[PDB]
């Protein structure tokens, strides 16, 4: 709509479950930003709805994704004002710190990317990513990895830890 | 009901053809019918409901490959007990033609569907051909029904549950297993939701 706004972001905040998996199931962008930049993920986190956020990072939701406007991830975005702060924080936490660390590692684009340096590596939208050196402190937005052989940098963001549903 | 006198086995066990699972959710929009909980390893449906399994294999195994479906109960006290339906579901008029009034677990839109009674062990389980993927797939879809409510008295009477899928050759002998847990319900969406913010705790 003029706000940015899809489908599954209505039902988000209403906290409409069936409707939510129904769309997600389908094939419904996980990942569709608003005018603010707020993707589903980001809706889910602000109303603490911990079982929605589940059902998006499963589905291949961008964990390190950033609204447009106070540059917040969703992780950020919890209301401690409301019930299920402390279960969902938690829970976001925990999977930004599994993410190439669970799963042997491996992580899946979220988005097609073309390299901008050769000591950086290409990728489409959907492969997996194996993650071999996480927590450099040099630098906290890129991660070392390999892609059929191939080692280069790749930036965080580009992630999920599960893989989009393809329609 | 006599016991078993043993307890099928639900380690996962991928084989030399990478035998793995995968689900689908059914849900018909706003009626929210059968899903699957990553978290938790349990699918939640309704009864006699479509239920998505997908069979994913890295390789493929030989034609004759079978792949059967089992029911035990998942508390060690209760595992030697044979799951079957309850004395009212396997009384009602709920007949597909092929399926023992007994079973659990059928399997829909598959005419060389097989069902055994164990003459040994006791126990019930449904069996189809391993059919490869359509073209443009990646995996095996069967579509399982259970035909009794976990809550029912007489049958699980609220007893957890879990499916173990297996792949097997030919002759019976094991290539690949895996499983489940299940919950048997009227509002399956409702209680995985329920159920994961429970675990949270
Ligand atoms: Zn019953």
């Amino acid at each position: 709509n003029e706000e940015g706004i899809t489908a599954l972001h209505n039902a988000i905040c209403g906290a409409n479950y069936s409707i939510v998996d129904f769309l997600i199931t389908a094939g419904a962008n996980v990942n569709s930003p608003d005018s603010h930049g707020w993707t589903p993920l980001h809706c889910a986190a602000s109303c603490n709805d911990t079982v929605i956020c589940m059902a998006l990072v499963q589905h291949g939701a961008a964990i390190f994704a950033t609204t447009l406007s106070d540059g917040a991830t969703a992780f950020e975005k919890c209301d401690p004002y409301r019930e299920g702060y402390a279960d969902c924080a938690t829970y976001l936490a925990d999977v930004e710190q599994s993410m190439g660390l669970m799963n042997s590692g491996a992580v899946y684009a979220l988005w097609d990317y073309s390299a901008e340096f050769g000591d950086e590596l290409s990728f489409r939208e959907g492969e997996s990513v194996t993650v071999l050196r996480r927590d450099g402190p040099e630098e906290t937005d890129w991660w070392w990895a390999a892609l059929h052989g191939q080692e280069g940098y790749v930036p965080r963001n580009y992630f999920g830890l599960f893989p989009r549903v393809k329609p | 009901w006599p016991l078993s006198s043993s307890v099928p086995s639900q380690k996962t066990y991928q084989g030399s053809y990478g035998f793995r699972l995968g689900f689908l959710h059914s849900g018909t929009a706003k009626s929210v019918t059968c899903t699957y909980s990553p978290a938790l390893n349990k699918m939640f449906c309704q009864l006699a409901k479509t239920c998505p399994v997908q069979l994913w294999v890295d390789s493929t195994p030989p034609p004759g490959t079978r792949v059967r479906a089992m029911a035990i109960y998942k508390q060690s006290q209760h595992m030697t007990e044979v799951v079957r339906r309850c004395p009212h579901h396997e009384r009602c008029s709920d007949s597909d033609g092929l399926a023992p009034p007994q079973h659990l677990i059928r399997v829909e839109g598959n005419l060389r569907v097989e069902y055994l009674d164990d003459r040994n062990t006791f126990r019930h389980s449904v069996v189809v051909p391993y059919e490869p993927p359509e073209v443009g797939s990646d995996c095996t879809t069967i579509h399982y029904n259970y035909m009794c409510n976990s809550s029912c008295m007489g049958g699980m009477n609220r007893r957890p549950i879990l499916t173990i899928i297996t792949l097997e050759d030919s002759s019976g002998n094991l290539l690949g297993r895996n499983s489940f847990e299940v919950r048997v319900c009227a509002c399956p969406g409702r209680d995985r939701r329920t159920e994961e913010e429970n675990l949270r705790k």
